[PDB]
RNA sequence: UAGUGGCGAGCGAACGGGGAUUAGCCCUUAAGCUUCAUUGAUUUUAGCGGAACGCUCUGGAAAGUGCGGCCAUAGUGGGUGAUAGCCCCGUACGCGAAAGGAUCUUUGAAGUGAAAUCGAGUAGGACGGAGCACGAGAAACUUUGUCUGAACAUGGGGGGACCAUCCUCCAAGGCUAAAUACUACUGACUGACCGAUAGUGAACCAGUACCGUGAGGGAAAGGCGAAAAGAACCCCGGAGAGGGGAGUGAAAUAGAACCUGAAACCGUAUGCGUACAAGCAGUGGGAGCCUACUUGUUAGGUGACUGCGUACCUUUUGUAUAAUGGGUCAGCGACUUAUAUUCAGUGGCAAGCUUAACCGUAUAGGGUAGGCGUAGCGAAAGCGAGUCUUAAUAGGGCGUUU
RNA sequence: UGACUGCGAGACAGACACGUCGAGCAGGUACGAAAGUAGGUCUUAGUGAUCCGGUGGUUCUGUAUGGAAGGGCCAUCGCUC
């Protein structure tokens, strides 16, 4: 009949608690600042899920565009050879010739700049 | 339809009653009425009215820096009242006679069904010993059982009485929860009869 | 069948609703209560027949008619409960042995509903002439 | 306990089989510059119109 | 429901019916009741007896494991070193009172009922109140503060204004059990009641401490261990407090503020980071270092640097808002229950369905008084698959083909 | 004297309560030779729910019965509410 909320809620406040191990100060040891640590964690996190595509993305054309302005051409103008001569090479794997593989990325922006002209 | 006794050849019992279909939600309902039947409903709480004292206002309504307070007995209190407190109530349910009937019915059906009835000629013992009963029992072969006689007899009352898996009921005493309960019930050719008449 | 084997048909028994009980049972905060007002509140209910303070349509209108005492002694059976009766003789102590008037009923009517199954006497109680047809054509006769 | 009709709604709704009668308003005393049609419609009963069904059917404890 | 009601909010019968109980006696003086004898029955206030188990394993300890028995009108009781029908106390069952109380009874005695002798300042009436469901209403009836005031069974009262007829009763004198109400108190039994912030305010030396002139208000506070076996003795220390050994114990981080021993909060140790750096303190990316093995597409800890990023609740058109609330933790803390009812779902039975009180060796079965349904229309008399309106069988309203 | 009596298919309007228009049928009229027209006024304001009480009718009811009272029904009166 009469319920006793002592064991279920300390499960309920150690899960949160657990949570928001490593954060500073009462965000890691007192329950209600915990919690709302916890929860904002979780709004940044998915959040950053989406950012983590476009900050990647925007690091491949950044390193794409240092790479083949090495080799004469912006970045622009590659993506659009890139097109003509149908290569649909990836701008992550294009990325990573450009650092690793030099001589790589070196054969497909001439590829690149012989179908522009 | 026809029903085994262990002593003489099988009798005829009527379909309505021995062989109708498995109403499981109605079985259901008498069941769970039936256990409702039994509860005592005595207990109580003590609501703000009912608690010690509390008459006064703990302090004036603007000033201290308190929030507002009426009675120390505020359910909000420790020490205060309980704010739904229960009182004594009844738990039974209505049962419908036919639907106890039908739920009776069905509970006989599904017993027949799954060969958890024996029926016998006659179940007598000699003396109001114990031990006397248990040989019976186990020429039968039945250890958790439900006796069912048309007439309880005083001797064979108090032989059972100490059995630990054993209850001897009367026809009008066997209620559908110890005719499931029980892992055998054993019944005499008397009670099967009366069971017809007011079954069917 | 065994007791911890038992269950009722789908849909015959439902939890009932629980509200303030937290944000995802649907019913948290408010308990589907709205925000202010009267019917928020504890106790908060509006009287029947309360239009806001304008008049209401129980007031509105007027008073009529007068109920009929005389009519509180009167019962009518319907020709399909002519059957019901016992001792072929219909009348107002064998009607109420059958239990189709009450007890304080002490004036009949008979009126055309269903088919008379057998021949009857009706014995100082009133028909209409689509009952008293359909009596006599069953071979009843009616006495004062 | 039980339900207690309100008393007035009880003299002014006769529960009939289709629905709960009622007589009509205006009709009890400025009659000579009301034109006869007027009167002649305004006289017997009617029905409750759909709205006031559920209002008054709670007024009398019909639910 | 009838009725009552600023006919508002509300209040709310009776007749009739089903039950529980049952009882009637007198004023030409009784049924009863009380008291004191008295004849027998029980009952209560102490008690008595009360069955039947061993070996084995683990274990501090056996009741638990395994094997094999026995008692049961006694098997789900409480204990005993962990969980016992057979170890103890009990339990079913059967016995028991020197003495006192009580209840039924059989007689007897007075006492009372007892008002004496059939009801006069009474019935009726006027005024003003009260009660009758009835608030003056067309207001009967009861009752009486003021004032009046009959008749004598050939009479009188009532039947809801009032009158006549009819029916029914006999007031102004009394006594009367049962069915009904309650529990401060005593005992037993029970609980889909609580289990130390709960349950009584009070598990504890609680109506106490304490507060108040006073009436009054009114707490907090349970647990070593199976058993004190409660730590002999030695050492530091003030012949302290508190400790370190020793010992006891199954266990002492069970050492008396003693079961378990959470969180806030406070420390010590180690690892990494941190003194050119701007903000809800995270999240995405990410080097280095440390640790451990799986020896680098690994696990754990830390996290330089960097993108993004103004808590939560409430209330609002709108809140980072410099609007509200919260110092934190732990515990408690808010849609319940009863009775009527409507709709839905899911069952029983079905032109029928269902009982209430109550009875009932009692969740059964009986009880069908009642409620709803099978017919409607009408304010109603009433008529009736029709009815109402109306001069109208015409139109129209509602109803009828389930 | 149609500023008629019973109604009324069908609409408009509309939260409700109210409101507006109305062919046609019956009864009984007026005017016109007749077809016809007339259920007020060129239209749109001139109004007030219920309760309560009053007045005229009524085949309804009538607390044992017959009456009556009282109630219902139809008509109508009393609010610068
Ligand atoms: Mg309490
Ligand atoms: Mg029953
Ligand atoms: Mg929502
Ligand atoms: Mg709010
Ligand atoms: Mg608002
Ligand atoms: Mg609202
Ligand atoms: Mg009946
Ligand atoms: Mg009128
Ligand atoms: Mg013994
Ligand atoms: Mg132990
Ligand atoms: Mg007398
Ligand atoms: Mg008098
Ligand atoms: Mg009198
Ligand atoms: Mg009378
Ligand atoms: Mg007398
Ligand atoms: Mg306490
Ligand atoms: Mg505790
Ligand atoms: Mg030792
Ligand atoms: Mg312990
Ligand atoms: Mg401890
Ligand atoms: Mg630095
Ligand atoms: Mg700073
Ligand atoms: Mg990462
Ligand atoms: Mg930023
Ligand atoms: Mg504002
Ligand atoms: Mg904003
Ligand atoms: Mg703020
Ligand atoms: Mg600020
Ligand atoms: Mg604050
Ligand atoms: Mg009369
Ligand atoms: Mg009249």
């Amino acid at each position: 009949a009469r319920v006793k909320r002592g064991v279920i809620a300390r499960r309920r406040h150690k899960k949160i608690l657990k949570l928001a191990k490593g954060y500073y100060g009462a965000r890691s040891r007192v329950f209600r600042v915990a919690k709302q640590a916890v929860i904002k964690a979780g709004q940044y996190a998915y959040r950053d899920r989406r950012q983590r595509k476009r900050q990647f993305r925007a690091l491949w054309i950044a390193r794409i565009n240092a790479g083949a302005r090495q080799n004469g051409l912006s970045y622009s103008r590659l993506i659009a050879g890139l097109k003509k001569a149908a290569i649909e090479i990836d701008r992550k794997v294009l990325a990573d010739l450009a650092v690793n593989e030099k001589a790589a990325f070196t054969a497909i922006v001439e590829k690149a700049k012989a179908s522009l002209a | 339809m026809q029903l085994n006794v262990n002593g003489a050849q099988a009798i005829e019992v009527s379909e309505r009653t021995f062989g109708g279909e498995f109403n499981e939600t109605l079985v259901h309902q008498a069941v769970v009425a039936y256990m409702a039947g039994g509860r005592q409903g005595s207990k109580a709480q003590k609501t703000r009215s009912e608690v010690s004292g509390g008459g006064k206002k703990p302090w004036r309504q603007k000033g201290t820096g308190r929030a507002r307070a009426g009675t120390i007995r505020s359910p909000i209190w420790r020490g205060g009242g309980t704010t739904f407190a229960a009182k004594p109530r009844s738990h039974e349910q209505k049962l419908n006679k036919k639907m106890y009937r039908a739920a009776l019915r069905s509970i006989l059906a599904e017993l027949v069904r799954l060969d958890r009835l024996v029926v016998v000629a006659d179940f007598a013992v000699d003396a109001p010993k114990t031990k006397g009963l248990v040989a019976k029992l186990d020429t039968l072969g039945l250890k958790d059982v439900l006796i069912v006689t048309d007439g309880v007899d005083e001797n064979l009352y108090l032989a059972a009485r100490n059995l630990a898996h054993v209850d001897v009921r009367d026809v009008q005493g066997s209620d559908p929860v110890s005719l499931i309960a029980y892992d055998k019930v054993l019944v005499t050719v008397s009670a099967v009869k009366k069971f017809e008449e007011l079954l069917g | 069948m065994q007791l911890n084997d038992l269950r009722s048909a789908p849909g015959a028994r439902r939890e009932k609703h629980r509200p303030g009980r937290g944000i995802g049972s649907g019913l948290g905060k408010t308990g589907g209560r709205g925000h202010k007002g009267l019917t928020s509140r504890s106790g908060g209910k509006v009287a029947p027949g309360f239009e806001g303070g304008q008049q209401p349509l129980h007031r509105r209108l007027p008073k009529f008619g007068f109920v009929s005492l005389k009519a509180m002694d009167r019962a009518e059976v319907r020709t399909s409960e002519l059957a019901k009766v016992e001792g072929d003789v219909v009348s107002l102590q064998t009607l109420k042995d059958a239990n189709l008037i009450n007890q304080h009923v002490q004036r009949v009517k008979v009126m055309l509903s269903g088919e008379v199954g057998r021949a009857v006497t009706l014995k100082g109680i009133a028909a209409t002439k689509g009952a008293r047809a359909a009596i006599e054509a069953a071979g009843g006769k009616f006495e004062d | 306990p039980k339900m207690k009709t309100k008393s007035g709604a009880a003299k002014r709704f006769k529960k009939t089989a289709g629905g709960l009668k009622h007589k009509h308003a205006f009709k009890s005393h400025i009659l000579t510059k009301m034109t006869t049609k007027r009167k002649r419609q305004l006289r017997g009963t009617s029905m409750l119109n759909k709205s006031d069904v559920a209002r008054v059917e709670r007024s009398l404890r019909l639910r």
